[PDB]
């Protein structure tokens, strides 16, 4: 019923205002609590802050001095603004709905209770990289094949992570296998997607490899054939 | 934050004790997180679990004070490998901003799986660009650790190789990629190129040649 | 006719239901047949078994109508792998000319066995006849599936190879043969020839050279 | 007590009368039922027909129009004649004794019974190939050897299957291993027989490899030595 | 003297019957001996065992005549692999000078372990002495049996190799060494040298080249 | 409390008096029984003889004619002298304390008992080789290295066995692995010692390989470095 979807730049220069947004699908926004969570490599999950149903804010003191969370009720969008970003600010920024719980141990009249918040539905994450380097679209090269056979699609020299790859614009989905990237010494990632198809399908089921690298708005297509 | 490991045999019952013990009445949340993926709230109140989570995930309620918060995962499977966070709230301490430590759960006694190596020669369009890359794609292997070895003909080649650290797949197996970069002349002037993938005790070779 | 498969773990009890159900009183025969060998009549009357067949092979009698004809093989072993035919006779239908379908029984959980590769160089008399054949003999491997790879020196060679599909041996293991045909000049002008036999996760190599 | 042995041409030209014979050893022939069974590659066991103890015949309607089964009681031989053979007629033709069973369900007075036949003792099979191609004897080449060692005997370029191989004319039997044939693109089979013997037996236990290809009546022998 | 073997599965109870039976009242000693090491007196009187030896090593006392002398090792482990001697004394026979036969105990069902190959190139000081030796060091493998294969580039090399028969290590695994001797010119004039170590079903290769 | 240590030549010429000694550490010598035991390759353990606390002797009749055992109570040393040694006299000669046991089955008054001796504490063994060949010190060559790394020390062409090897004069002990020797066709043994150390320890933890070959009193040292 309720799903969330993040969206961000992916690349932000050092000492610059990072800005992400998050869309709610199915439910409203001004009747729930929403939290921003990031997860850096090596470091654990870090709670950034949250916003109420009355649009009241409360930031983590770890980054209180430079985080501003907002909300737009015209639709179901809530944003995040983080300035003065450093190299340690690159992470997968998640977006989740917080649910207020009231743990009561003594007398509510004396205030012998405390509120706790928990995230019950999360987003999918937005990869964000803080680097002085500039974005670069990839270079797609086909890998033609020769029981069954396997063909590929080589996505080399792009920055930064990630890159989505679908086969036949989304039609081909069985046997697809996209492999994690590789950070070469030059500083650019290199991917590789491969599907296993029946050998007899070589003539002539068209195999269109789709590649999208949003940090450079450079989508490309390429066909494979022996 | 720091990571504390835990090994549980396949099919056993995992007992993940929380990182910090409560000073008063508690309300503890349990999150499941595998890196590169959104967390999964397993239990929100001391024992209340949301929908879409099996009954084998259980937490300890706050009946009497002194009971430690432990997440119990009965009947562990290879999918239960993830980081487990214990978001601890209590009447005494302040506002729980930190999710706490991270219990790295690995499931022992999983079936050994040999890799599926697939080697591709340099594409024509890449060679037209005066560059050439050999790619060695390894997948469906467990335990997730392999060693690649690139050889020009029979002599070894280590200058120009880039290999991925293994990554868990959706079927609980691992995948790795190896990229040998070389000039298009070194691809023509040699007879054949091979990628040796050694996994566990065995080694598998896939070779390619410009023909 | 068509073949219907069945997998039974080693030591379990196999239950092979007949292909066609009877319309009246029946007299069903059970035959064991492994391809390339004469059939073995297991049970002739509905439950009568001949001599030379253990008590673990049992069939269902025709007491009351409605009982289906099923051959039961208790304590299955690797030798029980064969085709099982259900020659069905009954009062209603006509003359049973067709032996029926074919239940292909495979016994799971058998011990893995590594191959025993043996490579021979081209004989002198064959070279005297201006022909040369390298033979790679693989045997005593389970499960019955291997991959051969022929290499001249270090470069691969696939033109001129002929490989046998695996064949079960008398000891319930498999055997395969590979023949690389080449001109006698290609045997002298090269340094060494190798036959790589990859079975399960591992690969084994045996090499030969004209010395 | 009772054993059967088939015998056939192995190669018959298309549109020609195939003819096989079968000998009974130990028992008689005119007091039992006998059946002919063939098994083609891919197809299951096929019942061809049978003959009674009174020498009455009954053919399978699948090939009723072109099968004739006979019997000779002077000895214990029963023959089979199949004309107009096609490529689908090549199979392993087995020979077995049928035993008449009388299944009684109702009243024998009203005929409420039926006869069923089952084969209890079989032969070994005769490989028969239907092809326009001509027979060709093999070419045997020795494979000299070099805990233990192994020597071989290479039987290449023959047609059709099969070829029997014994070592030391039948004396050598331990460690023998004859491998299935190989159908090359030329259309001829190629075999290979290998025994494992103690290494010290190299000097000088004679190792005679025997090869027999009956479709060409070309038996040959060859010795192996380093 | 002659050696009589015995196989006991891992964890079972070994029953080692003495070589010679007593004619009168006996006083039998039991010694544990692994070749290349000092013996270990397990039991001195018919059942008295010294200190530093677990209770799982037991011997039969001389209560009534007729009882045979048997050393019982309950809960066998891989460390129990050794030669067991039965020094037999009795009232009837003379002075026991001979320790008797030798029961070679092997513990079945031990975990298979893949080797750890390590290949070293010829040292500079050795090459300065106009000699060159390639050493291939294999260790931590079980069962203790491997096959080495030396190749110059891709062609095999068998002239000049010296290999050790496997030897049990302190961790109950095996180790073997292989030495390929060659002239320093054959080390420079070739592209690379490899040592192929085949253990159980798999083969592992480590290669080295003068760079 | 009580330990024993053997000491011998290691190499003795054929037809010459072999002589070994054994030292007791912790206890005395003139109050126990002591036995000499040797173990040849292939042959089992062989009891050579023993000596009493009163220094009375009793030799095995297998080699009674040519064995003389002695004892020196000034310290705790007992010797062994074996002359006319042959090739079959090469073995690992062990030294152990014998404990007298008095098994009584009948009446001690009639002498219905017998004495049995058992060795409860042994030495470590002294390798002795009988050969006409001459001793030769080894030739040590370093094997420089390149998670962790491994360096070595090549001990080649020595005679006879054995050779002790310690790393850093005894300091380095973790990860050490000395491999059994190899008897080349020339007739000389060749060893190899290797330790696995952290890779970062390459700069610059000194790795000194120590080699001692007592049959030639030729100790040597060598350092390893990339």
């Amino acid at each position: 019923q309720v799903q969330l979807q993040e969206s961000g730049p992916g690349l932000v220069k050092p000492s610059e205002t990072l800005s992400l947004t998050c869309t709610v699908s199915g439910g409203s926004i001004s009747n729930y609590y929403w939290s921003w969570i990031r997860q850096s490599p090596g470091k654990g999950l870090e709670w950034i802050g949250y916003i109420s149903d009355s649009e009241s804010t409360n930031y983590n003191p770890s980054l209180k001095s430079r985080v501003i969370i907002s909300v737009d009720t015209s639709k179901n969008q809530l944003s995040l603004k983080l300035n003065s970003v450093t190299a340690a600010d690159s992470a997968i920024y998640y977006c989740a709905r917080a649910q207020q719980g009231k743990r009561i141990y003594g007398m509510v009249s004396f205030g012998e209770f405390f509120y706790y918040y928990y995230m019950d539905v999360w987003g999918k994450g937005t990869t964000v990289t803080v680097s002085s380097a500039s974005t670069k679209g990839p270079s797609v090269f086909p890998l033609a094949p020769s029981g069954t056979a396997a063909l590929g699609c080589l996505v080399k020299d792009y920055f930064p992570e990630p890159v989505t790859v679908s086969w036949n614009s989304g039609a081909l989905t069985s046997g697809v296998h996209t492999f994690p990237a590789v950070l070469q010494s030059s500083g650019l990632y290199s991917l590789s997607s491969v599907v296993t198809v029946p050998s007899s399908s070589l003539g002539t089921q068209t195999y269109i490899c789709n590649v999208n690298h949003k940090p450079s708005n450079t989508k490309v297509d390429k066909k494979v054939e022996p | 934050s720091y990571v504390r490991p835990l090994s549980v045999a396949l099919g056993e019952t995992a007992s993940i004790s929380c990182g910090r013990q409560a000073l008063g009445s508690r309300a503890v949340q349990w999150y499941q997180h595998r890196p590169g993926q959104a967390p999964i709230l397993l239990i929100y109140n001391n024992q209340d679990r949301p929908s879409g989570i099996p009954e084998r995930f259980s937490g300890t309620p706050d009946i009497n004070f002194g009971t430690r918060a432990t997440l119990t995962i009965s009947g562990v499977e290879a999918g239960d490998e993830a980081d487990y966070y214990c978001h601890m709230w209590d009447s005494r301490s302040g506002f729980s901003w930190s999710f706490g430590g991270a219990t790295r759960l690995t499931v022992l006694g999983q079936p050994k799986a040999a890799p599926s190596v697939t080697l591709f020669p340099p594409s024509s369009e890449e060679l037209q660009a005066n560059k050439a890359t050999l790619v060695c794609l390894i997948s469906d292997f467990y335990p997730g650790a392999v060693t690649v070895a690139w050889k020009a003909d029979s002599s070894p080649v280590k200058a120009g190789v880039e290999t991925t650290t293994p990554s868990k797949q959706s079927n609980n197996k691992y995948a790795a990629s190896s990229y040998l970069s070389l000039t298009p002349m070194q691809w023509k002037m040699h007879k054949s190129y091979s990628c040796q993938v050694t996994h566990e005790g065995s080694t598998v070779e896939k070779t390619v040649a410009p023909t």
